[PDB]
């Protein structure tokens, strides 16, 4: 069971790559109000364009 | 749409502070080998090959045979190129 | 004025390539022009060529031009001179071709000065083109391997003589 | 005014290109150089037509290009390397014997 | 754009904490299979032991030796720094956990790949001392060869997908990961991998003992340890992009509710760890080849390898038409 | 003139070009198709147009 | 992938068939087709002979010529055969055979 | 799908036969077994045979090489005038390679990958001559101009031969970047590189006041790059160097075939299309300025190869009156300059190609030729009036054509520059027969005797030399055909 030494190291390298996924995906949420959405394309950007003046002048 | 380049670039700028700042702290307390060149040529050919394989590889499901046989014909071409290369030792480095 | 940090960039870096003393230096600089150019093509919407522009100069075409002015070990007196004495010649080349080249397309492609009114509301916006769009990369490889693959298979020729010309020219088998 | 930035920027590295082939008369590995940096500005003119005119030719040429643009590397450098491999020195007093 | 700063910290900070205990990590693996304790004093279990390590070489003195490439020496090691950083930009690690959502990503990280071999070849070149120029030249050559096998993978991987998008790669192997049906292509993925990040059975630059000087023996204090960082740090990317192309990134095991429960996050960490341990073992069970002998592999063996299964992938999507 | 455009759709100028060629193609003097080629070239620079909106900028600056 | 057969210059015999099918041209072999291959065949194993005695190798030399020949008189014969069927080479032949079938 | 590339069975046929020979030499050449053979005769036989196999199949199947012509129409175009064009260039190689077997046993030239890059840039200058779009045609240029770059260093451990190769690369990928601007301008300027377009789009405007100066610049660059391709002074100077650096087989493959394929390009960019005098004074003043330079310096040099670059950067001013005047028959004796002149190098290097078994290397060297060998002496003395003009001699109607356009376009200045050339020529033509025939030298130079090629090759140039005139029916008929078939 002493070979448990070796997992901790391994632990926290997992442990990082958890944070460098879930703090920048947080962060990103907290600014935009929904979490970031994967194939942002052309179609989207005009969308949010648009919606940005279909809610602000009504 | 370009708008996901912003971040990387932000990225390189913050990437480059934390370099400078981490090598900056300690600052305060005539022989020619052709076979380079060789390794060089032959980089540079399948860096060209990589490069046409991309586009060839997203457009697989519009071009269908006619484009599939096009690329093929070009690797027939730079695989004899390669086998010439091989027979002629250029991939042996003894 | 992005187009302005940029060119200004690749000025600087063109003229550190032509008048560097070493030329171990003259390619690091030439590498940094290959960077300043791919920004633009960033600008143009053209990723595929933004990327392959630094996989194949600056991958490797660059490492080539390194690869083999390293081991060349160039002294400086071999290619040193003065250039004092082409500022003249240098300046009558290049003003005629800057007074001619730089504004060649003036006449042609004139521009639209920017007025003290928001013209941004005049851009009409057709979404038809929107529902699928295509990137750069698939443009192209619509085009290359059927419509036009003819000139591709001759590039793949003019490489095959690549190949066999750096094999007979420089090979010397141990 | 961005079509006449942009290719007053692809000018300057034709240009750039141009006065490196009239300032490098000792340094031919420069000259090399220089010819790439012209080769470089008219992919880049290909380019910036190309998205102006909205027409894919200058996309596919310039690809083509970019292939012309290794393997004449390649080759240049090849000769470069035979070249100082006979004489041992790059000088250009001693590449100089054909004349008249 | 304001807390876009915050998101690039949050990447970068976590990531050179992982590098520093993968330092750790490699040394107890090694240790455990060599019947020692690796470092258990500084620190509880040893985990003090990369802070003292990096204290340490903040607190060295900088040596700079009289070259004529003031500038070139003292930059390579932040050329090679910043490479290893800026890659993970496009490095998804979950559905929508992504700080660049590139198009073109999958070409963006072949362009990365082969930028990283300028720090080598600079610092080799500018350290005035011939033994680490044909160190440098030696290492620099691996891996532009061992890059072309890389390239040919990335594009079989391509056809499968249709997509250069990394996150649409992940979501491609919903089905099945990759792994399963191209699991030679993995194999050869992982070795060529192990090249090209000079690791052993591949690691020339660790090969004092044998007569060949490594790029950086010139190197103290800052710049040596941001060449080490920047290698660990690409060891730690080569694990996630195997994870990504072949073991379907994010996604569980199997699409069963229980598997489901536990966040995709968890999932790429224990595939990357999985990765991470195999870089150790290999190295810890191996000797290593000789330079001609790796060159002819790179060149004789996994580029015709490589192309093959190009060939015989596209054919068979395009012969039963299940293509992307 | 090809028609293949950059995004994947008819070129922009591709039904002028095509008008013009139609036009040439069975008119024997090239002066009866000038204006369908003034038309082309007008589409790839926009040439008359942003001459026109400067003389209009002109006018505001003089009148200010 | 659009494709079109048709030729700038006109056919000036019958059109026996538009776009003949790589077989059909096959079959359409003639005697004179066939006498066209074997002369060019031979003519190229000849010359593969008799330029290979000198470095030695006349053997292989013979099968580099034959397999150069073999394809150049093939291409020969598919040539004249589907011009033949296209009615841009004189067609007597065909058109008879195809007057009857 | 198969019967639409009997447009380019030729094309096919070579390429294909050329990887059969690269796979041939390499395999046979590094084998142990056959201790190493050189293989450089024996593919230069082979590509000698698929080089006939591909004229054939071209030349039989004329009606073919137009079949799906829409879908070929945008890689390329195969007319009347493409069909002489490449016969003709097939024709010039097979002579070109079956001069070369001597030089490749007696000074033991062993690589057989010459004929191999050779074949390559014959390929080349086929898709060169049927190019019909700016992309096409540079690419095609490129891979011809890579192959020469290739051969003009083959004797890599020559100081002469690795120099030319230097300054052939540097020279020729600056006129290269040159014209490859011209094209960006053009294409930036009309949006489009077709040739068809660019005919359509350049008609009936020319300079009407409103000029695209983009067009204007880059038809200049395209002409700057192709008079660097014709050695047209000023873009003259590599020509001789490389000339007299390379290889004398490559040396005699470069003074023909590359022509051929660059007047068929610039036959089919400028006359097909449309800048116009602009253009034809361009060709005017380089023909001037090459004919004047070309004389005086030929007067200058006592060397054999390099007298005849001299000379052949002089009739390459003659050949381009005949673009500049701009008409059918402008074009015709274009052609036919090309073709006599053509046969006329062919039968010069021969001629060189036989001495330099003996190293000839000075026109002092030909002293006593007429004694040690009176029937080669009579051969030379035939080439060089032919040179000089002199009638009834087949080189008389390219002088004859020379003044006709002078009287014809209505050019004075032209026809005095003429005579006077001319007159120069003939001097340092016939300087040449009288060290053969009139000299009595001290030490004589003994020659060895040519192989069977170069006398049978040399038999009939001469005879075609002497008695084309008797029956010049068949020449005049093609090159009004061809002309025609440029607009029709
Ligand atoms: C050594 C040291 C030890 C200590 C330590 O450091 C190291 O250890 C380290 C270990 C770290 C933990 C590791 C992991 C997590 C999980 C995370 O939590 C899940 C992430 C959130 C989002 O991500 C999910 O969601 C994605 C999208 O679906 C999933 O994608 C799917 O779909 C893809 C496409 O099909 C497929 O491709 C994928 O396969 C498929 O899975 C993705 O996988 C999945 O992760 C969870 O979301 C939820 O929260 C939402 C909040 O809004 C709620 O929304 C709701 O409310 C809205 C408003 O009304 C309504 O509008 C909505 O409709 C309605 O749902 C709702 O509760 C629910 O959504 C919370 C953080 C934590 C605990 C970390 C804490 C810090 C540590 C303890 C570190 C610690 C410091
Ligand atoms: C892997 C290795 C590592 C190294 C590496 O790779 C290799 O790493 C790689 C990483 C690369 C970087 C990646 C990323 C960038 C950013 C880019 O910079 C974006 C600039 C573009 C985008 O800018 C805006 O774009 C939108 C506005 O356009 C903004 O949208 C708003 O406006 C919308 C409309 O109302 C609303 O609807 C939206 O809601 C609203 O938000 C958007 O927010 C904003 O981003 C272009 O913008 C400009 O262009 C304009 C046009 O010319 C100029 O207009 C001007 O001229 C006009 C007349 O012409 C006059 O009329 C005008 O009045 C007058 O102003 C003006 O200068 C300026 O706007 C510059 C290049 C660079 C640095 C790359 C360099 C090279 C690398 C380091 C590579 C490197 C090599
Ligand atoms: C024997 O092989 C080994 C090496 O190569 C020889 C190592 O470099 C190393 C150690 C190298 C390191 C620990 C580098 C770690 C660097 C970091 C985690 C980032 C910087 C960390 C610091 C404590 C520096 C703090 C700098 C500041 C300006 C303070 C403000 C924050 C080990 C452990 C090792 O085993
Ligand atoms: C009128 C034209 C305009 C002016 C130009 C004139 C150009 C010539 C200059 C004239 C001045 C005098 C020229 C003297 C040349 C005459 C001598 C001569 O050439 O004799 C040759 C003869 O050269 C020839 O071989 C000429 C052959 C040309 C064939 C042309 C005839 C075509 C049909 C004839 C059919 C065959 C013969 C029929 C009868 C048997 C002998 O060559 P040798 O080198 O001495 O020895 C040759 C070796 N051996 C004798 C052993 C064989
Ligand atoms: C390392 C791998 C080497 C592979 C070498 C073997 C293959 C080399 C390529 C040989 C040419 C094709 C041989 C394969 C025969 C099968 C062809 C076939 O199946 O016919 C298809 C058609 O295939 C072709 O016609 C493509 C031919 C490829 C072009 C090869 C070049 C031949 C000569 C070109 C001349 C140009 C000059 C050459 C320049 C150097 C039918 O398609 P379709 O008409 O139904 O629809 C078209 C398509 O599906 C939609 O886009
Ligand atoms: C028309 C071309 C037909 C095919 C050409 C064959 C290509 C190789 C033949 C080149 C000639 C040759 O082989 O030379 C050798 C021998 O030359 C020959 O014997 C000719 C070889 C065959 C050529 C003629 C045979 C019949 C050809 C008919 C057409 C096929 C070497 O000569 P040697 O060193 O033995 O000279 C010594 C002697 O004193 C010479 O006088
Ligand atoms: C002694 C007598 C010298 C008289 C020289 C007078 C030159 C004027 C010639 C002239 O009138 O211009 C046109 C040609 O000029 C030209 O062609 C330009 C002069 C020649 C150009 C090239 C000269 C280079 C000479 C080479 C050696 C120089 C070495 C310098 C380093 C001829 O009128 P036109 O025929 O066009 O009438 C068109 C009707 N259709
Ligand atoms: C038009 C004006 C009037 C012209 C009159 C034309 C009349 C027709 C010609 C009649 C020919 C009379 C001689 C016929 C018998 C000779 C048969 C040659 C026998 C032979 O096999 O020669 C072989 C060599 O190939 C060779 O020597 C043959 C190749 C020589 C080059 C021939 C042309 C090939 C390329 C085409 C070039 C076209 C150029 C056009 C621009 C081997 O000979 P060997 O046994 O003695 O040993 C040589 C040592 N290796
Ligand atoms: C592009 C093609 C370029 C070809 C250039 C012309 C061929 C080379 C000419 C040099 C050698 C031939 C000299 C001509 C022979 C001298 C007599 C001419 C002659 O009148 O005889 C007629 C032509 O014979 C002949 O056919 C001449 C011999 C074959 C050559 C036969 O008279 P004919 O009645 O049969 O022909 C209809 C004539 N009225
Ligand atoms: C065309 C499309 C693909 C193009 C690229 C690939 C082309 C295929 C590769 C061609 C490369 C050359 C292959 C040469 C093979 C020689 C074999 C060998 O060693 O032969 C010696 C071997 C044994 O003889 P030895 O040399 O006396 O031991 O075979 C012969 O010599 C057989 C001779 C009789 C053949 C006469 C009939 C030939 C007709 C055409 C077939
Ligand atoms: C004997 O005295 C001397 C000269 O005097 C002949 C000289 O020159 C020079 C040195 C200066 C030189 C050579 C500059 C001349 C260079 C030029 C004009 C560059 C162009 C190159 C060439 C070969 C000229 C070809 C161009 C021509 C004929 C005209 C251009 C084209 C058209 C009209 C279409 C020296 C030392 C000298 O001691």
């Amino acid at each position: 069971l002493v070979w448990l030494e070796a997992m901790l190291p391994l632990g926290i390298i997992g442990g990082m790559l958890c944070i460098m996924g879930n703090s920048q995906y947080y962060i990103h949420k907290a600014y935009h109000g929904r979490p970031k959405h994967i194939g942002h394309d052309e179609w989207d950007v005009a969308m949010e364009r648009r919606d940005k003046k279909v809610v602000e002048k009504a | 749409m370009m708008l996901e380049f912003a971040p990387i670039f932000i990225y390189l700028v913050i990437s480059l502070l934390v370099s400078l700042i981490l090598l900056g702290v300690p600052f305060l307390f005539s022989r020619f080998d052709i076979r380079f060149y060789l390794v060089s040529i032959l980089f540079l050919i399948f860096d060209l090959e990589v490069t046409f394989f991309f586009p060839w590889a997203v457009s697989l499901n519009k071009i269908d045979l006619f484009g599939f046989w096009s690329m093929m014909a070009f690797l027939f071409i730079l695989t004899i190129g390669f086998l010439y290369e091989w027979k002629r030792g250029a991939l042996d480095w003894e | 004025m992005i187009l302005s940090v940029l060119s200004s960039l690749a000025l600087v870096s063109g003229l550190m390539v032509v008048r560097a003393k070493n030329p171990v230096h003259s390619v690091l600089f030439f590498i940094l022009v290959f960077c300043d150019t791919s920004g633009l093509l960033l600008l143009l919407g053209l990723d595929f060529f933004a990327m392959i522009f630094l996989v194949v100069y600056i991958g490797a075409i660059a490492v080539l031009f390194l690869f083999v002015v390293m081991m060349f070990h160039i002294q400086i007196a071999e290619i040193h001179e003065e250039v004092l004495r082409y500022l003249p010649v240098s300046g009558i080349i290049g003003l005629i071709f800057w007074w001619e080249m730089f504004f060649i397309l003036d006449n042609e492609s004139i521009p639209l000065l920017p007025t003290q009114r928001n013209t941004t509301s005049l851009r009409y916006t057709v979404y038809a083109g929107k529902v699928r769009s295509w990137t750069n990369l698939e443009t192209l490889g619509n085009l290359l391997y059927t419509y036009y693959f003819v000139w591709f298979l001759v590039s793949s020729l003019i490489l095959l003589v690549a190949m066999i010309g750096a094999i007979v020219l420089t090979m010397h088998r141990t | 005014m961005d079509l006449i930035k942009y290719f007053t920027f692809s000018m300057i590295i034709f240009i750039l290109g141009i006065w490196g082939i009239l300032l490098n008369r000792r340094n031919i590995l420069i000259m090399l150089m220089s010819i790439e940096l012209m080769l470089l500005a008219v992919n880049l003119n290909f380019l910036v037509f190309s998205v102006s005119l909205d027409d894919m030719m200058g996309q596919v040429f310039a690809l083509l290009v970019l292939t012309v643009a290794a393997a004449e590397s390649a080759i240049g450098l090849a000769i470069f390397v035979i070249t100082f491999r006979v004489r041992g020195t790059i000088a250009v007093e001693f590449i100089n014997s054909i004349q008249g | 754009y304001i807390a876009v700063p915050a998101e690039i910290l949050g990447i970068i900070l976590p990531l050179l904490l992982g590098v520093a205990f993968l330092v750790l990590a490699e040394r107890k693996v090694m240790a455990f299979v060599q019947r020692r304790k690796g470092p258990d004093v500084v620190g509880s279990f040893g985990l003090l032991q990369p802070l003292a390590d990096g204290l340490k070489l903040i607190l060295k003195e900088p040596i700079s030796p009289s070259s004529a490439n003031f500038f070139l020496f003292r930059m390579a090691p932040v050329a090679t720094f910043m490479l290893s950083l800026v890659a993970w930009a496009v490095v998804p690690f979950d559905y929508g956990m992504v700080l660049s959502d590139l198009n073109i990503g999958l070409l963006y990280l072949f362009a990365i790949s082969s930028l990283g071999v300028y720090g080598i070849i600079i610092a080799g070149r500018s350290s005035n001392s011939k033994y680490a120029f044909l160190g440098a030249l030696r290492s620099a050559a691996q891996m532009v060869s061992y890059e072309v096998s890389i390239g040919l993978i990335l594009i079989t991987v391509l056809i499968c997908v249709g997509s250069c998008n990394l996150s649409e790669i992940v979501m491609a192997q919903k089905q099945i990961w990759f792994g399963i049906p191209l699991f030679p292509v993995l194999v050869m993925f992982f070795i060529s991998c192990l090249a090209e990040t000079n690791r052993a059975p591949f690691d020339l630059p660790e090969a004092e003992a044998e007569l060949v000087a490594g790029y950086n023996v010139e190197y103290s204090s800052m710049g040596f340890a941001l060449f080490f960082l920047g290698e660990y740090a690409n060891m730690i990317l080569m694990s996630g992009l195997c994870t990504l192309f072949f073991l379907g990134g994010w996604l569980p095991i199997l699409d069963l509710p229980i598997f489901k429960k536990i966040p995709g996050s968890i999932w790429f960490s224990i595939k990357v760890l999985f990765f991470l341990f195999l870089y150790i073992w290999v190295r810890a069970a191996f000797p290593r080849y000789r330079y001609d002998q790796l060159m002819g592999l790179g060149w004789k063996v996994f580029l015709p390898l490589s192309l093959a299964w190009v060939v015989s992938v596209s054919g068979l999507l395009v012969t039963f038409q299940w293509l992307p | 003139a090809s028609g293949w455009g950059i995004t994947g759709n008819k070129g922009r100028c591709y039904d002028f070009w095509m008008d013009f060629s139609e036009c040439m193609s069975h008119c024997r003097e090239p002066k009866d198709c000038t204006l369908l080629r003034e038309d082309y070239l007008e589409c790839l620079h926009h040439s008359k147009e942003f001459q026109r909106r400067n003389r209009i900028y002109k006018e505001e600056q003089r009148k200010l | 992938m659009n494709t079109d057969i048709t030729a700038l210059e006109k056919a000036q015999y019958p059109v026996v068939d538009r776009n003949p099918a790589f077989t059909k041209v096959v079959g359409n072999f003639s005697t004179l087709d066939y006498l066209r291959f074997s002369t060019i065949t031979g003519i190229s194993v000849t010359v593969g002979y008799l330029s290979g005695i000198k470095p030695g190798i006349k053997g292989p030399s013979m099968v580099t010529g034959g397999l150069i020949g073999l394809m150049g008189g093939f291409m020969y014969a598919y040539q004249n055969s589907a011009g033949r069927l296209m009615g841009f080479f004189p067609n007597d032949g065909e058109v008879a055979s195809y007057q009857k079938r | 799908m198969f019967n639409l590339f009997l447009a380019v069975f030729p094309e096919i046929f070579i390429i294909n036969a050329t990887f059969i020979l690269l796979i041939h030499g390499v395999v046979f050449s590094t084998s142990k077994k056959y201790d190493y053979p050189p293989l450089a005769s024996n593919v230069g036989w082979l590509g000698l045979l698929s080089v006939l196999i591909t004229l054939l199949l071209l030349a039989a199947g004329a009606p073919l090489l137009t079949i799906a012509h829409l879908f070929w129409n945008n890689l390329f175009r195969r007319d009347n005038f493409t069909y002489f064009c490449q016969i003709f260039l097939l024709l010039s190689t097979a002579g070109t390679i079956s001069m070369c077997f001597d030089f490749f046993d007696q000074e033991r030239f062993d690589a057989f990958e010459f004929i191999v890059l050779i074949l390559l840039s014959t390929c080349g200058m086929l898709f060169m001559i049927s190019a019909y779009d700016l992309i096409a045609m540079y690419l095609a240029i490129e891979l011809q101009s890579l192959c020469f770059y290739v051969i003009a260093a083959s004797k890599r451990k020559s100081e002469f031969s690795t120099e030319a190769g230097l300054k052939y690369l540097i020279l020729g990928a600056f006129s290269s970047g040159i014209l490859l601007f011209g094209c960006s301008m053009i294409y930036g300027s009309t949006g489009a590189t077709h040739f068809d377009q660019l005919a359509k789009i350049l008609t009936g405007y020319e300079i009407t006041g409103a000029r695209s100066s983009g067009i204007f610049m880059g038809i200049l660059f395209i002409a700057v790059g192709f008079l660097f391709k014709i050695t047209a002074v000023p873009f003259h100077m590599w020509a001789p160097d490389i000339y007299e650096g390379s290889p004398t087989p490559v040396t005699a493959f470069l003074s023909i075939a590359p022509k051929i394929s660059i007047f068929a390009n610039i036959l089919r960019v400028f006359i097909y299309g449309s800048y116009g005098a602009t253009l034809q004074q361009i060709f005017f003043f380089c023909s001037i300025a090459s004919m004047i330079l070309g004389a005086l310096a030929a007067m200058a040099q006592t060397k054999v190869k390099r007298l005849l670059a001299y000379s052949s950067i002089g009739h390459v001013g003659y050949i381009c009156i005949g673009f500049s005047c701009g008409t059918i028959e402008g074009i015709q004796s274009l052609l036919i300059g090309i073709f006599i002149y053509a046969l006329m190098t062919m039968d010069a290097f021969a001629i060189v190609l036989a001495l330099r078994q003996t190293r000839v290397k000075y026109i002092a060297d030909l002293g006593a030729l007429a004694k040690t060998n009176p029937i080669l002496a009579i051969t030379f003395s035939i080439t060089m009036f032919s040179y000089a003009g002199i009638p009834p001699l087949a080189g008389f109607c390219s002088k004859f054509y020379l003044f006709f356009a002078a009287l014809g376009c209505g050019a004075y200045f032209l026809a005095l520059v003429g005579v006077v050339t001319s007159v120069i020529g003939c001097f340092y033509y016939i300087r040449l027969v009288k060290r053969m025939f009139f000299d009595t030298p001290r030490t004589w130079i003994l020659y060895e005797p040519m192989d069977r090629n170069k006398s049978l090759l040399l038999a009939m140039t001469s005879f075609f030399i002497t008695l084309f005139l008797l029956y010049p029916s068949p020449l005049f008929s093609v090159t009004h055909q061809m002309a025609l078939s440029l607009y029709l």
